[PDB]
């Protein structure tokens, strides 16, 4: 499994983020999921929102932006948002993103 | 008859200083949109140094 | 000191000629494109040129700190291996302070590069020390 680079992070500003891309050839589309290596086992995973004429992706962020830092990489997945699905579900609270929480297939 | 009038003059200058300050609160928010931008406005300026 | 060849094509118009690539960025791309017009006009397309200026520079920079873009780049003991258009450059750079935005020149500069000579790289990073059974079987 290979996974697909685009650019690094020009900077953020809280939940925000810009990127500044590589590789000019390469677009995203508007309302991926971007997953940003914030190192080389955690992960997080971010919005695009907004694009720019200079080249650039507005990016809302979703979980570890504290870990963030300016030249992290960053991937595409190709979709839109998804969370897992179906009647496995019902009894469990979740994160908006699937993430089971603790307490005291099909994607859509 | 005159509660009346009193009623409709006080919803009128309530319902436009509603207006007044709506209109107010988007000058403030374009007035510092339009600072910031003015202010961050980048050039080329492809003109000789040398 | 700069050549009547840069100065009339700096006063020129660049952009919008015929280029390998439409470059995105925003005031960074000219200063990669002039790069490209000088290595293929005056230079007669000997790219290779100015990619030396950057690893010269990255070196340049370790013998004087990042107070470098303070200095006029045609004067100075340290930039006399550099080539003039590159000097040229650098001050129009210097003019703008659009010097912190260096290595999104180099970055797309490379790209031209790799797109008119057809050249896509492919970096790699593997180990504390490389070996011969995987540098053949990656």
């Amino acid at each position: 499994e290979a996974k697909q680079k685009i650019g690094f992070v020009h900077g953020i500003d809280g939940t925000i983020a810009t990127i500044a891309p590589a590789a000019s050839k390469v677009t995203v589309p508007y309302n991926t999921v971007l997953e940003i290596a914030v190192s080389a086992t955690n992960i997080a995973n971010a919005l695009v929102f907004n694009l720019e004429k200079d080249g650039s992706i507005g990016v809302i962020l979703l979980d570890n932006i504290s870990e963030v830092r300016s030249g992290q990489d960053v991937y595409a997945t190709g979709s839109l948002l998804k969370i897992p699905v179906g009647f496995h579900m019902l009894g469990k609270i979740i994160n908006p993103l699937g993430k089971e929480i603790p307490t005291g297939t099909k994607l859509g | 008859g005159n509660i009346t009038g009193l009623m409709q003059l006080a919803d009128y200058t309530y319902n436009k200083t509603r207006k007044e300050l709506i209109t107010a609160e988007l000058l403030e928010i374009i007035g510092t949109m339009t600072a910031m931008h003015a202010g961050k406005k980048v050039g080329l300026k492809k003109t000789e140094f040398w | 000191v700069p050549s009547p060849k840069y100065i009339e094509i700096y006063q020129s118009d660049f952009s919008r000629n015929a280029y390998p690539l439409e470059l995105l960025g925003g005031s960074h791309v000219d200063f990669a494109k002039l790069l490209y017009s000088f290595a293929d006009q005056v230079e007669n397309k000997k790219f290779e040129v100015y990619v030396e200026d950057f690893k010269k520079l990255d070196s340049i920079i370790a013998e004087k700190g990042p107070f470098w873009a303070e200095e006029k780049i045609f004067q100075s003991p340290t930039f006399q291996g550099l080539s003039e258009g590159f000097k040229f450059i650098l001050g129009w750079i210097q003019s703008e302070g659009a010097i912190d935005r260096l290595e999104n020149v180099r970055l797309a500069y490379k790209e031209l590069v790799n797109e008119a000579r057809k050249e896509t790289t492919a970096t790699v990073i593997v180990a504390k020390e490389p070996s011969g059974n995987d540098l053949a079987e990656i």
